[PDB]
RNA sequence: GUGCUCGCUUCGGCAGCACAUAUACUAAAAUUGGAACGAUACAGAGAAGAUUAGCAUGGCCCCUGCGCAAGGAUGACACGCAAAUUCGUGAAGCGUU
RNA sequence: CGGCCUCCGAACGGUAAGAGCCUAGCAUGUAGAACUG
């Protein structure tokens, strides 16, 4: 129910982080294995239209395996009647 | 600047938008132009509205040059108010329009019946505006969101392109014979040529069906 | 709270701009054209505050 | 489309102070190659240093393990191209607009499949680190990476706005050094980098032990012992790489010489030990004997 | 920078404390490249003998329109169509002689 | 002493469809730029 309410009012309608580079060494940088980083959201203007073309127009789950049963072929009588 | 904007950004060089709000072809148009620049009651309408605001505006910009008076001023703006019809051409894009120019034209009757009574004659000077004023601010009331919603339309059609993919288009009146058919051909496909098979190659369907065409003219001529 | 600003400030902006032909501004062009959809709404705030005739 | 947390890319790429500037914008472009739409974050990477931003659609980014801003690998820093001929890699990457579309939302599925670790696909499986590419990349930074365009009106003299130019009031480099045409296409497939291809001449400049005539000659000459190089020492460092056949350290050379039974173990033992060789810190140099 | 210290202390500076704290697609630019349904010029209209009304299907084809309506030469294009298949090729296995 | 008074206009639907070439427009304002005994 919750979910679907989500989705629902979604089709009708600062803050901090730590980050490990990986190829952090120590020499790349000042010498801190850990940055942190406050992310912010930036503004958009509300008086501007929509900005790029989804206009356009074109690799599905893994294909089932047929647990299906085996054809046994077609007599010269069916395959005339 | 913004009709013009949407105007040249359509490419459309032969027309024209005056500082009037009237749209001008200024040449002859050839076919492919004819067609590439019609514009719909959406681009129109908020030319007529814009129309009668300049109009109401330069009233007011004259009594401030010093060109009319207080008294002149009002009555200019009464007969705005009173003949929307016929200054700015609203009706031809929402016909239904002419239900607040007929409100406008009995209260014009009503207040000239009470002001023209007894020495003041048959003459222009009476301004009363307040009355075809809120006419047209409730016409306004109501047609801010249409208008908000078939010009969010126009520009998204315009900035991000013509969706043709999931149309969904109706069955109406012209489509029912056509869709009849194309219905009927895809239940006998289903049915019979893939639930009673062994024509295991190909059923033939294409076949099975010029059947089914023959036996429905034979039927038809008896 | 947010602070107003002189008129000279939207007057010397709409004077600069005149009509969007000059090259300048040229990304204007886009926003001032996506400002389009809400001119209906300027429009009937602009007539119901009209200023009454005792006024000048 | 995507919506994500953070971009990867070179610390270089993201500058010198510990704490950073990032503004999420989502949405915000279209990707370079893959043209998705994907959130673009802006970084200021240092004072007076251009403004970085995310360059490219979060699938493509995965898919080859760039700097998702700088364009350049984030192991050591390499072009596509020289990175991907190094690690002897000839990769399928597709090209057509249909294809490509298609190519990115199918690799977009399997790095949703994936866990955000290893770079997804076949990128991963050569990981047979190329001493070649490891000399090849800047082992420090490289900030110049922030450092301004130039300023047409100062490059005419006519940059009459002080220091607040946003272009470095430098000399322009004469368009004609190739280091100018690296649109984000051919920096992105790795294909007519010409930056790469000097890179590529570079690396032909760069020395090897190149191979003597006789396929008798199992003899390396180590230059560059010392007194305390021992013996057995040298013997443990060419020992596991095949079979020694003979040591003979001359002192009064500060030499020696390791006689191989196998020329492979001699070649490939040689190879790896070319200017890296370090035992007891010693710049050892492997040499084929005459 | 404002101010206060029964501040050094005159009316100068200096000191100290209070308050005040980080904008920015940094660019007037510079390149970089598609299109304009414009000429031109060619080119030049579904169904069977002729003249012709249309409504559809299909898909990496679009245009005008608010449009789930309507229109655009029936909007245009769809134009080899393959295929198994009536009998044999050979190939390879599993059993019989 | 009862009265009784509509309608007002615009679009599509006819003057084709194209393939090409030519040349302003229109989009970007980018990314990144060399290494030794
Ligand atoms: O000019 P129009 O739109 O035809 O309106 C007029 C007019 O009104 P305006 O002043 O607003 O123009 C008259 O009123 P006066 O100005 O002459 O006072 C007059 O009405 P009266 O004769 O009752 O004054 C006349 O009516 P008619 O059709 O009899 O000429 C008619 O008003 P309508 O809207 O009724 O036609
Ligand atoms: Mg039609
Ligand atoms: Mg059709
Ligand atoms: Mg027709």
């Amino acid at each position: 129910r919750v979910a679907l309410e989500k989705s629902v009012s979604q089709k009708v309608a600062a803050q901090y982080i730590r980050y490990t580079p990986s190829q952090q060494g120590v020499a790349f940088n000042s010498g801190a294995k850990q940055r942190v980083i406050r992310m912010v959201e930036m503004q958009k203007d509300p008086m501007e239209p929509p900005r790029f073309k989804i206009n356009k127009k074109i690799p599905p789950s893994p294909p089932a395996p047929v647990m299906h049963s085996p054809s046994r072929k077609m007599t010269v009588k069916e395959q005339q009647e | 600047n913004m009709l013009n904007l949407l105007i040249h950004r359509k490419n459309l060089n032969y027309l024209h938008l005056d500082y009037n709000f009237n749209l001008k072809p200024v040449k002859t148009l050839t076919t492919k132009e004819r067609k590439k620049s019609r514009f719909g009651n959406a681009f129109h309408l908020c030319r007529e509205v814009l129309r009668l605001t300049k109009l109401v505006v330069d009233s007011h910009v004259q009594y401030r040059l010093g060109n009319v008076d207080a008294f002149q001023l009002a009555d200019g703006l009464q007969y705005i108010f009173a003949h929307v019809g016929q200054l700015t051409g609203m009706y031809r894009y929402k016909y239904k329009l002419m239900r607040q120019i007929r409100m406008c034209k009995d209260l014009k009757h009503l207040i000239y019946y009470r002001f023209n009574t007894g020495p003041v004659g048959k003459g222009p000077g009476c301004g009363f505006w307040a009355a075809g004023w809120r006419v047209w601010l409730f016409f306004m009331r109501g047609i801010t969101p249409l208008l908000e919603r078939w010009l969010g339309n126009l520009l998204a059609r315009q900035f991000e392109g013509r969706h043709s993919k999931g149309v969904a288009k109706t069955v109406t009146k012209q489509r029912v014979e056509s869709h009849f058919d194309l219905e009927l051909r895809a239940a006998v496909m289903h049915d019979i040529l893939d639930m009673m098979p062994e024509g295991i190659k190909q059923n033939k369907a294409r076949t099975i069906l010029q059947h089914l065409s023959e036996a429905w003219r034979c039927w038809k001529a008896n | 709270q947010k602070e107003d600003m002189p008129p000279e400030h939207v007057r010397k902006i709409i004077r600069d701009h005149g009509d969007m032909t000059n090259r300048k501004f040229r990304h204007d062009k886009r926003v001032y054209l996506g400002a389009l959809k809400y001119m209906p709404h300027a429009v009937l705030k602009l007539l119901e505050n009209m200023p009454m005739p005792w006024e000048q | 489309w995507e919506d994500a947390d953070f971009p990867i890319l070179c610390q270089t790429c993201l500058g010198e102070n510990p704490y950073i500037r990032m503004t999420k914008e989502k949405y915000g472009k279209e990707c370079k190659i893959c043209a998705r739409p994907f959130t673009v974050f802006r970084w200021c990477p240092g004072v007076r240093m251009r403004f970085k931003k995310t360059e490219v659609c979060q699938t493509c980014s995965k898919l080859k393990n760039v700097c998702q801003t700088c364009l350049l690998d984030l192991e050591y820093g390499l072009p596509i191209q020289v990175r991907d001929a190094g690690l002897s890699f000839k990769d399928d990457m597709p090209k057509s607009d249909v294809n490509k579309e298609y190519y990115t939302q199918n690799m977009e599925r399997e790095i949703s499949n994936s866990d955000g670790t290893r770079p997804v696909g076949m990128l991963g499986k050569a990981t047979s680190t190329s001493d070649m590419l490891l000399k090849l990349a800047r082992t420090t930074p490289y900030y110049k990476r922030n450092r301004p365009h130039i300023c047409s009106f100062w490059v005419k003299g006519e940059c009459k706005r002080g220091e607040e130019c946003p272009y470095r009031h430098e000399k322009p480099t004469d368009p004609d050094d190739p280091l100018a045409d690296q649109n984000i296409k051919d920096r992105y497939y790795g294909i007519n980098d010409p930056v790469a291809d000097k890179l590529l001449k570079r690396a032909s400049t760069m020395p090897r032990l190149d191979p003597p005539e006789d396929k008798t000659i199992t003899t390396l000459y180590v230059g560059g012992l010392g007194d305390t190089i021992t013996e057995t020492d040298l013997r443990n460092h060419f020992y596991q790489f095949g079979e020694i056949r003979t040591i003979t350290v001359v002192q009064r050379q500060q030499c020696a010489f390791i006689q191989f039974a196998t020329r492979q173990a001699a070649e490939v033992a040689a190879e790896k030990s070319f200017n890296k060789l370090i035992v007891n810190g010693r710049r050892l140099n492997v040499k084929w004997g005459r």
